[PDB]
């Protein structure tokens, strides 16, 4: 019933402001509990950030009280976080949660963001062709920022897939690869296609991988 | 602030046992009666999910697999039998005062019986070398420890420094893990050699399995 989802811009410059929204669906915000903000850091450390109540009272982490805000739309059943004048260490996977006094139950999706001066790119998306068991894949090649998202066959495939963590390559563009798995013999009669969604660059990409 | 300290870092448990994760309070979390701690498990690109509230308490919809003791300043999640599905990180968290703060984490990885790589090479596509760049993939699928040694040669001649490799977390089935490596080259030094092999060593393997493939 209970639902949470985070909205935001996915890249910000250093030094101006980010600004996030909570969608609450199945709950009303003013009905009980305190709505957090919580975020994530590259290297996994999670840090509460702060929160609004039912009531509007605001209660935030002494480390960021300087340029944290923590507001609402109840109207819209919304909650906001905006923190000024941002720099790298800023760059984190952000989530918003419930608290009732008892337990964390309720919590979004999480939303990255990356505090860079770099311009969005979206990815160009290359076939790993397949030439027993037999691999394919696709190379999500030359995008920014954080993430993209990759399924195969319209998500009808799912068995043996595995999509690799992207790497900073040295031009400061990420690549990724997503590879899957199937029957030698499938390969003359299965299509396949990876499906790839870069949202900040409103790129999505089907590139069919045909065997070479 | 309250300092929650985690321990062990990681620990690899085999299934049916018991993994046993401590997490200590540089003061009282207890407070009123009740001990503000709480218990999370967190797979890659998900949320955190919580397993125990209040220290002792299990969240509706997990396993009761999961239990959580203690009060003050000690607390420990004890997870009975571990299954493959439990590769995972784990975080403490209290809510005592403000600012609320959390554990370090903790990786559960699930022991398995030594796997071998399954080893595959991709040559770069036509359409990418259209763009001046050619990117060698090598794949080593299903493999168990994850501790791998990827090689690139070129015309029988070893390379270093231009290629990248990436993990990926413990498979939740079949506890195994999948390593890419990618060799980029301008399409211009792509053309000018012949053979393109990778050489992966894993104990796994009795002596290293190179595959290649002769560009045309």
């Amino acid at each position: 019933e209970v639902q949470l989802q985070e909205s935001g811009p996915g890249l910000v410059k250093p030094s101006q402001s980010l600004s996030l929204t909570c969608t609450v669906t199945g709950f009303s915000i003013t009905s009980d509990y305190a709505w957090n903000w919580i975020r994530q850091f590259p290297g996994s450390k999670l840090e509460w950030m702060g929160f609004i109540s039912y009531s509007g009272d605001t209660s935030f982490n002494p480390s960021l009280k300087s340029r944290i805000s923590v507001t609402r739309d109840t109207s819209k059943n919304q909650f906001f976080l905006q923190l000024n004048s941002v720099t790298t260490e800023d760059t984190a996977t952000y989530y918003c949660a419930s608290y009732d006094g008892y337990s964390f139950d309720y919590w979004g999706q999480g939303t990255t963001l990356t505090v860079s001066s770099a311009s969005t790119k979206g990815p160009s998306v290359f076939p790993l062709a397949p030439s027993g068991t037999a691999a394919l894949g696709c190379l999500v090649k030359d995008y920014f920022p954080e993430p993209v998202t990759v399924s195969w066959n319209s998500g009808a495939l799912t068995s043996g897939v595995h999509t690799f963590p992207a790497v900073l390559q040295s031009s400061g563009l990420y690549s990724l690869s997503s590879v899957v798995t199937v029957p030698s013999s499938s390969l003359g009669t299965q299509t396949y296609i990876c499906n790839v969604n870069h949202k900040p660059s409103n790129t999505k990409v089907d590139k069919k991988v045909e065997p070479k | 602030d309250i300092v929650l300290t985690q321990s062990p870092a990681s620990l690899a448990i085999s299934l049916g046992q018991r993994a046993t994760i401590s997490c200590r309070a540089s003061k009282s979390v207890s407070t009123s009666g009740s001990s503000y701690m709480f218990w999370y498990q967190q797979k890659p690109g998900q949320p955190p999910k919580l397993l125990i509230y209040l220290a002792s308490n299990l969240e509706s919809g997990v396993p009761a697999r999961f239990s959580g003791s203690g009060s003050g300043t000690d607390f420990t999640l004890n997870i009975h039998p571990v299954e493959e599905e439990d590769a995972a990180a784990y975080y403490c968290q209290h809510s005592r005062e403000i600012p609320y703060t959390f554990g370090g984490g903790t990786k559960l990885e699930i022991k398995r019986t030594v796997a071998a790589p399954s080893v595959f090479i991709f040559p770069p596509s036509d359409e990418q070398l259209k763009s001046g760049t050619a990117s060698v993939v090598c794949l080593l699928n299903n493999f168990y420890p994850r501790e791998a040694k990827v090689q690139w040669k070129v015309d029988n001649a070893l390379q270093s420094g231009n290629s990248q490799e990436s993990v990926t977390e413990q498979d939740s089935k079949d506890s195994t893990y999948s390593l890419s490596s990618t060799l980029t080259l301008s399409k211009a030094d792509y053309e000018k050699h012949k053979v393109y092999a990778c050489e992966v060593t894993h104990q796994g393997l009795s002596s290293p399995v190179t595959k290649s493939f002769n560009r045309g």
